[PDB]
């Protein structure tokens, strides 16, 4: 089985400080009519561990997690944007690639992966110069009208630290102490979403890694170098939700929705 | 090279301080750090284990230092924070916002400084600098002043910053080896940990002003700690509340004053074992328990931990 | 009055399929019943009769009623409404209330004369508005209205007197919202812009007055935030 | 059963903030009795009715009923249930009927195994699909059913037996339609299509005698236009 | 009072056979959100006139229209599409024009008017060759979801022949006998439109030629070059339109909705 | 140099054919049409006129057949399309499907050829080709039966296709002038139009069944 999107599917817009605001009229343009919107994020992910208590592995994990939102900055963010069926404007970039600004020397980052970032494809100097001031992000992404609305479907692969991130910028605020409140304000700025690591992991149970691109591979998409960025994460976790999705009318092989799993995070 | 050098561990030298308990546990402390390299998040692996039942360095400080005395005779909870052996050339001053923090384990990066935000950790206990490239630490750690066990090993560190001694209740710290002016290992060598603070509290060079009440048997140097020990001495409080009273024209002087030295210091006129007496803001009261009130220049009054100091003598001010 | 267009304020069409009608005699009269009987405390039951009367192809009517009958010149009522319409449990009432509110708003802001307008009414109406969004921790969307670009505007324009009452009168909802009060970098973005223009537009005191007071019910002043550099001069 | 991907068929969201929910015991006796007593005679009454049993929070569940329980295995009610959802004279229910039916065509339509499929049910419900929209003189949209191009995919996928039924029995409905009679030059593209592939195609007979009964409803022949160009060959 | 649209807004895109499908489809894709359709055509309008009876003067007019819609093809048709408060999608083209297949040899036409048409713009040898063919096109806007549907507004000025030519496409027969019915087909097939030329008709009556380009000036648009082409023509009465709806809030200065001469034809 | 043609007008070579009352009709008539000439649709604003209170040669040919005789002894409604006088090469094939027309005015243009279509036509009254390049005229006009007035005038035109005489009714064919045969002509002249117009009718050829 091949699946081979449109072209113009695969296109993938670079937001700096200087295009953010025309970028981020088209996105709330799009909004309304492609009410699916994917996320990916990148960053160092030099986790600190905490030590002392807590409570169940989630609780470590949840607080693991909020200890490295709060020491850490995410490098860039992935944006997407589609209809349902997963259809996207012919015309435009549907999918944003947002650069955050990002200074090595005033970060927490170790020479080891600075060069495997620099391997990635992160230039550190436009995103030191040119990087979106993310105050002005999380303002933007406000009233954009993809926040705090059930009409938009909020789509991630193994979500707690993408979320984390997400949920970070738009408080303005330390994360909090524990997993429950977090997940107050997740759902709260986003009532309807889906971790695809879980859907998937769910589907792949009967008949029974999950990486996104064995889910890809499944699906039929070829491995396209835009694939590997970002941008291009947060287009092929969308491409792939949405083709799942169709297939199976969002029902599993025992016939419950894919609805029962909304809502839910980790895989 | 560096190993083996002389310049860096000093009892190449000696040779023997094998013998002195003092730089003995510096070795043996020193060896159990330069054990943990190499894996990323040591302090947290280990204490997955003892959570269980690859000791700990705090732990095997707390015993050391245990034999050293046999033979002298809805939530809140986690407090640690481990950054150990992923080699980090640079922190977020982030890490600093959380000050429940007790222990923060920094060891085996690259770091060659210390963001100063550190002071912002008050609650402090532990810390460890072992193994990274420090040239020399920050002042302001010494308003860290709760730390127990301090270790920096490994580093290239020249000389402490005074401050500390500003820092009381320093149990352990680690300084094997790192190319030390060596007078400060003296100090260390047989006077100890506090011999050492000490020596630094009690000769800090002189810190000046730009510009613009302690009875004796309470001013017990058990609670003020950061201040000079003759600082604290009454000789010194009494002329200095002298100074200070006589600078001060005020026409109604209410003083806040044993009854001894109204009726033989402050007689030359007014009227009143304790009392008060009289004659005819940021804080009113500073130390690092409580600093509030029940204004003088405020970089200054960075730089210390409290009051009274070298030249304020009580906690409070007029 | 001569209208003038206005670049950033924005209504929608709701989107549904039920055909809007006005009430019969019966309808209105129960609802009204309902709207004039109701107190805090048997508002849960009131709105279970209302629910019964008041069905979806009346929405567009309830709303035009009790936006411009009651909201409008009703401050103190407010939050009982609000109270009233979270009640209901309808998405698509509450799309009609905010779009009424939204319309008769665009109305009053681009009323070409400023003597025209009465801001006891506008000043109801933006109090109205963030009572029934912001102060639900649900958004104002951009594309309804956008605050920062309307401000600098209304600089540009002269308008700042009738715009930043509008803007301080919708954004002291924020304060019963755990979402968009501070530090919520949306509202504080806003708040940032109001302080540079109460530095740099030598505006009359009124609006000084104004907002202070919007940086009151935060418990800020103006010297909490540094203000923002979007007026250039 | 395995699924395929359609490429040319599918179905979109009502847009409604309007929560949808099944029915308790009584609505849905109310309208059972409404539905199984209807004659074209009495409809304007019953239905009448049924508007005060069946609110619009309803609706996602009749239609879901009305198509898989009746439309899909009844034909010979399709007219009367048509009749029933034009009285409602809801443009809300008429979206949800279209698309349930809709969706079980997807299910139906890519289903991989062919003889998996039950071709009375697939005839059934093409035709109620083709009796809510063409026959009402109401389009079916590109985005949702785009026919030439999912007959052409169905010749290049040997899929044309499942297709070509589904197609025929939609379109034989545009008979009743003033609007969608040939000349409609959609409704003749289409024919001209067929044509094309009955004699192109070399398909089994039943595919001839089926696009000849939808040629006879408009009283033509497979000699009446001149088939089409799009199958190369 | 300067009414300058964004520059996005002006740019008219012309669609040949060539593009037709690609073009239909954009729109079809915009059509759900941007739900103002307006309408323009050009032919030589070298009207044959009818004789005998009739009724009253509409009766000859409606015959005289008649006749030339059926005698007569369109060379051009402008298209424009946006939400109903004028917004067109910043990225892509929102504005039309089809050129259909004309060739001057086989059609009525007198080099009179065929050197007019040449200095409006017209290329005929391209319109020749690459003309679009009326029943595709009229298949394509059939489906495209324009037509039939209360969701969608139709915008016209002094519509009676654009209607004409319009709803004669999508017939694919000859017009009917009489207004009557040529109105049923109208109602039909569009059954939310507006005459821009009534509308404005109206309201410069209270108050109290009409051309676009007055309402146009009035409205404070520039006279851009492109304003004068058919599609520019579309463009032009959709902003206006929308310009106008949005000042007056669709009433007129007497406080009843534009809503009342909905439907209504001529001007 | 049309107009002082021989071949077109046989009254250069006659001379005098002009004190035959046949032609003494044609040559008026024709100069009534050739007077038409510059005007769009000059019918239909002649029946404004008309109307209000104005030639219309159809309405001129009535008055000069009967001097020229007398002095020898819901929806259907209006039926005539006005063509006329826009210069124009081409005709729409849809003007033939309207059947109700008893009149279209054609003339003025440069149509080169008349459509078979016309013979759907086939309640046709009047028919004005005039002032066109028609160089021959469609048999199958002959079913035209019911054409009262015909009008090719101007044209380059040589011979009727037998058929008409197939039309019976015809009144008046206005021939002046196109290059005739000058059989033809001779026969109009003297037995005038219906005379020709059995001529026609009486001597076409077989044809066979097959």
């Amino acid at each position: 089985p091949i699946f081979l999107p449109p072209p113009n599917y695969l296109f993938v817009r670079d937001v700096w400080k200087s295009n953010l605001y025309s970028e981020f009229a088209v996105i709330r343009q799009l909004v309304s009519q492609y009410n699916h919107v994917s996320i990916s994020t990148e960053f160092v992910g030099t986790l600190a561990r905490p030590i002392g208590t807590f409570r169940s592995k989630v609780d470590y994990h949840y607080q693991t997690m909020r200890a490295n939102v709060d020491f850490l900055n995410p490098i860039q963010l992935g944006l997407s944007l589609s209809d349902a069926n997963g259809n996207k404007p012919d015309n435009g970039p549907s999918t944003w690639q947002f650069n955050f600004e990002f200074d090595p020397k005033k970060e927490i980052m170790s020479t080891e992966s600075l060069e495997l970032l620099r391997k990635s494809g992160i230039n550190f100097e436009k995103h030191e110069n040119l990087g979106i001031d993310v105050f002005e992000f999380s303002q933007l992404l406000m009233d954009s009208g993809l926040m705090m609305d059930d009409s938009v479907t909020w789509i991630t692969y193994h979500a707690a630290y993408d979320l984390g991130f997400l949920i970070n910028i738009l408080m303005n605020d330390s994360m909090p102490n524990n997993k429950e409140d977090f997940e107050w304000w997740v759902h709260q700025y986003m009532p309807n979403f889906y971790d695809l690591n879980l859907v998937y992991k769910i589907i792949q149970e009967f008949k029974n890694q999950y990486s996104l691109t064995t889910l890809a591979d499944e699906l039929g998409l070829p491995r396209f170098s835009i694939f590997t960025t970002t941008g291009g994460q947060s287009l092929l976790m969308l491409l792939s939700f949405c083709q799942l999705s169709k297939l199976s009318m969002h029902k599993f092989p025992n016939g419950t929705d894919f609805a029962k799993y909304q809502g839910v995070i980790y895989g | 090279v560096n190993a083996s050098n002389p310049l860096l561990h000093p009892h190449l030298d000696d040779p023997s301080l094998l013998n002195n308990p003092i730089w003995k546990l510096q070795l043996h402390l020193a060896a159990v750090s330069a054990q943990s390299l190499g894996q990323p998040n040591i302090y947290a692996r280990q204490n997955a284990m003892k959570k269980y039942l690859c000791t700990k360095q705090a732990l095997m400080e707390m015993a050391d230092t245990l034999t050293d005395s046999k033979t002298a005779k809805d939530d809140q909870l986690w407090h640690a924070l481990d950054l150990s052996n992923l080699q980090i050339f640079n922190i977020s001053a982030n890490i600093f916002k959380y000050d429940f923090l007790t222990r923060l384990y920094l060891n085996g990066n690259s770091l060659t400084e210390l963001p100063a935000e550190i002071k912002n950790l008050s609650n402090l206990r532990v810390l460890d600098l072992s193994h990274n490239r420090l040239t020399s630490l920050p002042a302001e750690l010494g308003s860290c002043f709760q730390l127990k066990y301090f270790y920096f090993f490994d580093n290239m560190v020249t000389t402490l910053p005074w401050e500390f001694g500003n820092l009381c209740n320093l149990q352990f710290l680690g300084v094997e080896g790192n190319p030390l002016e060596k007078q400060f290992l003296k100090i260390l060598t047989e006077k100890s940990v506090t011999g050492l603070i000490f020596y630094l509290r009690d000769n800090r060079p002189e810190i000046p002003l730009p510009h613009e009440t302690l009875c004796q048997h309470y001013a017990t140097p058990k609670m003020y700690r950061y201040t000079p020990s003759w600082a604290l001495s009454w000789d010194y409080r009494r002329n200095k509340l002298k100074e200070q009273i006589l600078s001060y024209d005020s026409d109604l002087l209410c003083l806040q004053v044993e009854s001894k030295t109204f009726e033989e210091y402050w007689v030359p006129t007014g009227i009143f074992v304790d009392g008060c007496c009289i004659f005819f803001l940021p804080f009113t009261n500073f130390t690092p328990s409580f600093t509030d009130v029940i204004e003088v220049d405020p970089e200054y009054v960075s730089k210390f931990i409290g009051f009274p100091n070298d030249k304020f003598p009580s906690d409070h001010i007029p | 009055q001569e209208m003038i267009p206005l670049k950033f304020f924005a209504v929608d069409e709701v989107s549904c399929q039920i055909n809007q009608e006005g009430a019969p005699k019966d309808v209105v009269e129960k609802v009204l019943f309902v709207l004039n009987n109701v107190t805090l405390a048997n508002l849960n039951n009131k709105v279970d009769e209302l629910k019964k009367s008041l069905t979806p192809n009346y929405f567009s009517w309830f709303s035009t009623y009790l936006v411009t009958q009651r909201a409008k010149t009703e401050p103190n009522y407010h939050d009982l409404y609000s109270k009233v319409i979270v009640a209901m449990g309808s998405g698509l009432l509450h799309q009609f209330m905010v779009n009424v509110t939204l319309r008769q708003l665009f109305v009053l802001l681009s009323t070409k004369d400023e003597q025209a307008i009465d801001k006891k009414h506008l000043k109801n109406l933006a109090s109205w508005l963030g009572c029934i969004t912001l102060a639900l921790n649900k958004p104002i969307k951009h594309k309804n209205i956008a605050f920062r670009e309307m401000l600098i505007e209304a600089y540009k324009e002269n308008r700042l007197e009738i715009v930043v009452p509008f803007v301080t009168k919708i954004l002291q909802r924020a304060s019963e919202s755990k979402i968009f009060k501070p530090p919520n970098p949306w509202t504080v973005g806003i708040l940032k812009l109001l302080i540079e223009l109460n530095e740099k537009a030598n505006w009359k005191l009124s609006l000084t007055f104004e907002v202070e007071v919007l940086l009151k019910s935060f418990n800020l002043t103006t010297k909490s935030l540094k203000p923002s550099n979007f007026i250039n001069t």
